[PDB]
């Protein structure tokens, strides 16, 4: 399926349902994670985070999702193993045509370190088209 | 209409039959239909009615 | 009498490898609520073990 041929990593949570939990995760993000999908469909996406995460960035994302708006930021995560990688992490809401919110997209790629300038400009484009992506892929879900 | 919404409607399934169609749904967008079939029959036998 | 065919189906979902508990208890409970459809909940069970199985 289109969603399926997406090679990105990603995943999509619905609000609806208590806590928010992700519903669908990518082949590529859960290899990239270490993580299966037995594992973590089902859970909140904060698994993610652990020590040297910056609170006040997860906060800014907390704020985002309830206002239902778009963010981008960069943050610490963790692998199952326990390694490090920086997420330059999108997120952005799936509407109906009247607006309500359906799921939450977000969508991440890894990095060794905070990059800015240009490696940040092209890291964003390719995250935000691939988000456009996923929302034309699953828009009747 | 879609699936989601229409399995979030239906009144009388609980949080985790909400949850196992949902992923369903979205792993096999072609059997859409026979899912929303059987969520409304659930629904239907759950109903306190 | 769908009541042997409801703890069959019962079973076998408690036992598919590749769904955590709260999807097993998800079809476990549709069933005991709806023995009728025990055939198909246990298709869409496995339809689901499979799409969750390690690549
Ligand atoms: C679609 C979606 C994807 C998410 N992906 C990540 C992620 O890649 N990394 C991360 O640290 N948090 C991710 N989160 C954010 C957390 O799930 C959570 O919303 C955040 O920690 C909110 O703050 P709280 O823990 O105080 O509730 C994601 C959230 C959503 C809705």
């Amino acid at each position: 399926t289109t969603l399926e041929r997406i090679e990105k990593n990603f995943v999509i949570t619905d609000p609806r349902l208590p806590d928010n939990p992700i519903i669908f995760a990518s082949d590529s993000f859960l290899q990239l994670t270490e993580y299966s999908r037995e594992e973590i469909l089902g859970r909140n996406a904060r698994f993610l985070q652990g020590p040297e995460t910056d609170r006040a960035t997860v906060r800014k994302i907390r704020d985002a999702i309830d206002n239902q708006t778009e963010v981008t930021v960069q943050l610490i995560n963790y692998t199952k193993s326990g390694k490090k990688f920086w997420n330059l992490f999108h997120l952005q809401p799936m509407r109906d045509q009247k607006g309500d919110v359906q799921y939450f997209i977000g969508v991440q790629l890894d990095g060794t370190e905070h990059v800015r300038d240009a490696a940040e400009r092209e890291g964003v484009m390719l995250i935000k088209k691939t988000a456009e992506n996923i929302d034309e892929a699953a828009k009747e879900l | 209409t879609r699936a989601g919404a229409e399995i979030h409607s239906l009144p009388n399934l609980n949080v985790e039959q909400k949850f196992a169609f949902i992923v369903s749904l979205f792993d096999d967008p072609s059997q859409s239909a026979n899912l929303l079939a059987e969520a409304k029959k659930l629904n239907d036998a759950q109903a306190p009615k």
